[PDB]
DNA sequence: GAGAATCCCGGTGCCGAGGCCGCTCAATTGGTCGTAGACAGCTCTAGCACCGCTTAAACGCACGTACGCGCTGTCCCCCGCGTTTTAACCGCCAAGGGGATTACTCCCTAGTCTCCAGGCACGTGTCAGATATATACATCCTG
DNA sequence: CAGGATGTATATATCTGACACGTGCCTGGAGACTAGGGAGTAATCCCCTTGGCGGTTAAAACGCGGGGGACAGCGCGTACGTGCGTTTAAGCGGTGCTAGAGCTGTCTACGACCAATTGAGCGGCCTCGGCACCGGGATTCTC
């Protein structure tokens, strides 16, 4: 059956960053594993935060705090900036 | 009702809808907010963009046009923050950094 | 005839294996070792090719990291040769022993 | 390995049990080396057996021996992690009770 | 059969190659035996976890997913296999 | 202690092998439950089942021969308790080996 | 507001194993933390197992597999045995 | 009918019902089987019994009738399996085991 | 008043006592400074995680629960203070 | 007058048989507050939070000192040096 | 300077990366409904700031000594390399085991309601132990 | 080897504050019953794994000469342990304020759930360009 993955989105980001550069199958598998690992890390952190504060919802604030806890330094700062920009764009549109 | 995808609405390439479905079915919490999938997708997109940019730089410094696990490993371990994030992560076919301790070299 | 002094060929091998990225252990011996070890847990076990490939990749990465730590211990002990005492120190500090 | 039966063991007939009612006599020093605890040098009580070596001890003796000294067998120096490396032996408990009540 | 005495499958040149990739210039004689023992312990742990996963799955083939899950439990998460 | 005299029939339930019905010859014990049988009996039974004959406790996952050990203490115990056991066993051994070289 | 804890149960187990030995408040807190940590570890492993096998229910088989995965050696063996007897006794009623 | 606790039904001292509630409300799975809490309660009870037995034995050696964090630490660290289970666990007021390297011993 | 040079409060006798508990017989002179730096880094990391937890909690006080949660996050899980 | 090393061994035994905290409470609390001032101003700290932080700090430092002593013994010395700590942390993965 | 290793340049081929097409199933849109929690308000508690007294402990300094750091000498044991051998690897084949899929049904657990008792907060008597003092024994150091 | 000095575990006596036990109660656990979907079971397809066979070497195994590094012994001088007097501030105990943790009521907006739908994304196919490998010079490293 269908086995979903982030291959097309990773390819879109790769074309956005380096228009003339492609990727291999093993590298796409590496990127898929990385995206899944980071997704599960952030989601588990947000779930732990929500349980810790007796909250039944995972919101943008929980995701932001999870990102700040996990990512170090400049990566965390820029990830928070990108997430905030996406959130405001969503609420504006 | 002209259907507009949430990823395009938030200006993201990553699948906001798929992330939201994974948040529902991931057994993380009883309910998941509306902005959480967009925020998580933006974070994933930024991390992917940084990793792919560094890998492409490594490949261009190798005079190839296809990103390989060797280039990905070089980028990850040459970025200090990315290496700290992926300290326990082992990339298949990644190899090791070219380095030798100074005492091992003649002078 | 031409003879290289000790250490030069070792450094050349270090450079070539650090630049290159293929697997260093032999596929069939590693697969047989994996099957022999798995004989203790279940019987008539089967392995996918990707399973033994992942096992070999993880084992080689672990051994390379352990050898890096062992070389650091040997250099700290004012030596160039790795030693079983160096390996034991590295494992004990990492918490594997 | 180390378990292949010999030529004799392939067909050895069972030892017929003595079913007739004859009594056997035993001196108080007959089974000393077999029923003596290596720690307390006394008769066993609440027998525990190590898995790796099949060596018999009293429960309290072996518990204090492991808790204080090293995690090795008092007899054969083979290592045992904790009390879970030993099991009680009701067969030896029954033997002790019937022989010396 | 039994499949006995196969740990020596890892050869001394193989261990030397791994050490060279690890940046080691000089290798002692007992390093090979020590590395064989360490690799045997590591493989025992990882394969034990993988076989436990497979047995819980009611399957008979150890999968790359099972190996990846075992390594992730051990803190040694592996990328590239899913 | 004093000299003890006790009936053999009272000791048969603790010195007999369940699989063969006879006395313990070359006693071998499974360590997951500490159950003793004759070496030939338990070894022969172990090619057809991976479970203990008595309490049905799984002796091992794959190779049950990995969790059986020689019960030397119990073997000398049954030799001392049963009169003529050692001599009778050696007699059958030499008689069997008197015809096959 | 009541703050639930395993204090009474750990005390009952302590009275079962060592009738004449009491416990301190710090020891009770440490034991409660240990019980909570083992609970969350086993539950998380069972959840991961169910997610990997695409099963929506946590069963005794999942709990047994999690116990086998986390506890080492003899601890795992004895815990599995104890859980098996407990489940058999509960279902035989 | 008369109410009989599931802990008494399973012959356990630990709260099978509370464990079931924590599993259900802990966001671990969509559904939780009936036999799942009993097994987990039994495992928790056995682990608690082992640790308490070792700590009480240590207290009896130290001529004390009260289990303290020092006794708990001695019990945990003197057992290899318990130490591996709690390798990353820090016990407050537990101290460390008495251990001096032989090289530091006087000659 | 912003506190300053309070790392100097981590005394040389205290570092020596910690080393003695660690089984150290002889201590060099630079060990004290190195240990002060290492302790400062470790405290910075743990306190940063705890303060982040507190900020998410919409609170202005760091609690023992937040400290324990940060330690569990960093693999240094601590018993005796709840959780 | 005792020879060097004997008092050190006595202190090792005494501090290994005891469980009390080895860092002074008020200086450690002041250090914690100073460090936390860089993250959020006008913070408050629970006494239990400070005690937990101190227990974690002592445990981490004692483990690091054990590893450092092992490194020093490996280097054929009984004196610990900063490079021992650096090697221990590098092997652990903290640097 | 001789010789081995490796980089730079040009050909060739091959195989899988990327683009295109068809389908399908899940993400969108719209609406309803239930409740999570946002917000305001109140309580009370424990965290902060200050004080003063006592003495535990840190600081500074003197001094001896033992141990870290060269320095040398030796000897033995990995290294480099040549020759032999051996089984890994690639390609190909063939069989069937079981992983994966689909359909049916059944029974097991979420859910709701009612009832009641198990555990939690609280209070109190009591004894385990931290502390104090004295003493005899084990370690250690020097003459 | 012995005697002095010091640290430490042993033997009693205090008194006390934390612990074990009694109690009210109320909220969460237990009994009963329903239903609907998850999972167990049966049948089937074909993917892929196991097993084998034949060359072809790449690579492993063995042996040998030897140079360099590990190990040991030696010497020194400096940095650290030990001890003592002094100075610093930690610890204790009580006081007082109050910012903020924690609990509660309301009602409101936000998220789950359901129906229809359609377009993004996945499976399959095809082709052509990037890369592996080939070989030949040219440069670099080594001895
Ligand atoms: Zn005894
Ligand atoms: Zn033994
Ligand atoms: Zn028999
Ligand atoms: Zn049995």
């Amino acid at each position: 059956t269908r086995k979903e993955s982030y291959a097309i989105y990773v390819y879109k980001v790769l074309k956005q960053v380096h228009p003339d550069t492609g990727i291999s199958s093993k590298a796409m598998s590496i990127m898929n594993s990385f995206v899944n690992d980071v997704f599960e890390r952030i989601a588990g952190e947000a779930s732990r935060l929500a349980h810790y504060n007796k909250r039944s919802t995972i919101t943008s604030r929980e995701i932001q705090t999870a990102v700040r806890l996990l990512l170090p330094g400049e990566l965390a700062k820029h990830a928070v900036s990108e997430g905030t920009k996406a959130v405001t764009k969503y609420t504006s549109a | 009702a002209k259907a507009k995808t949430r990823s395009s609405r938030a200006g993201l390439q990553f699948p906001v809808g798929r992330v939201h479905r994974l948040l529902r079915k991931g057994n993380y919490a009883e309910r998941v907010g509306a902005g959480a999938p967009v925020y998580l997708a933006a974070v994933l997109e930024y991390l992917t963009a940084e990793i792919l940019e560094l890998a492409g730089n490594a490949a261009r410094d190798n005079k190839k046009t296809r990103i390989i696990p060797r280039h990905l490993q070089l980028a990850v371990r040459n970025d200090e923050e990315l290496n700290k994030l992926l300290g326990r992560v082992t990339i298949a076919q990644g190899g090791v950094l070219p380095n030798i301790q100074s005492v091992l070299l003649p002078k | 005839p031409h003879r290289y002094r000790p250490g030069t060929v070792a450094l050349r091998e270090i450079r070539r294996y650090q630049k290159s990225t293929e697997l260093l252990i032999r596929k069939l011996p590693f697969q047989r070792l994996v099957r022999e070890i798995a004989q203790d847990f279940k019987t008539d076990l089967r392995f996918q090719s990707s399973a033994v490939m992942a096992l070999q990749e993880a084992s080689e990465a672990y051994l390379v990291a352990l050898f890096e730590d062992t070389n650091l211990c040997a250099i700290h002990a004012k030596r160039v040769t790795i030693m079983p005492k160096d390996i034991q120190l590295a494992r004990r500090i990492r918490g594997e022993r | 390995k180390t378990w292949e039966l010999s030529l004799y063991e392939l067909q050895r007939t069972p030892q017929e049990a003595i079913t007739d009612g004859l009594e056997i006599v035993v001196s108080p020093r007959s089974l000393h080396s077999e029923l003596m605890c290596p720690i307390c040098l006394d008769m066993l009580k609440n027998t525990m057996t190590t898995k790796e070596c099949l060596h018999r001890f009293c429960a309290d003796c072996i518990i204090t021996a492991l808790r204080s000294g090293n995690k090795e067998c008092p007899t054969c120096r083979k290592k045992l992690v904790s009390k879970r490396s030993l099991r009680p032996d009701p067969n030896f408990d029954a033997l002790i009770s019937k022989i010396y009540p | 059969k039994v499949l006995r005495d196969n740990i020596q499958g890892i050869t001394k040149p193989a261990i030397r190659r791994l050490a060279r990739r690890g940046g080691v210039k000089r290798i002692s004689g007992l390093i090979y035996e020590e590395t064989r023992g360490v690799l045997k312990v590591f493989l025992e742990n990882v394969i034990r976890d993988a076989v436990t996963y497979t047995e819980h799955a009611k399957r008979k083939t150890v999968t790359a997913m099972d190996v990846v899950y075992a390594l992730k439990r051990q803190g040694r998460t592996l990328y590239g296999f899913g | 202690h004093r000299t003890t005299r006790i009936k053999i029939t009272e000791l048969n339930p603790h010195l007999m092998c369940v699989l063969c019905g006879g006395y313990f010859i070359d006693a071998t014990t499974i360590i997951e439950c500490l159950h003793s049988f004759c070496k030939t009996c338990i070894v022969r039974y172990l090619e057809t089942s991976k479970y203990c004959p008595i309490c049905d406790v799984q002796v091992h996952k794959t190779r049950p021969l990995l969790n059986i050990r020689s019960d030397k203490t119990l073997q000398d115990i049954v030799y001392k308790l049963v009169p003529g056991l050692f001599k009778n066993e050696m007699k059958r051994r030499r008689d069997f080996y008197a015809a096959h070289p």
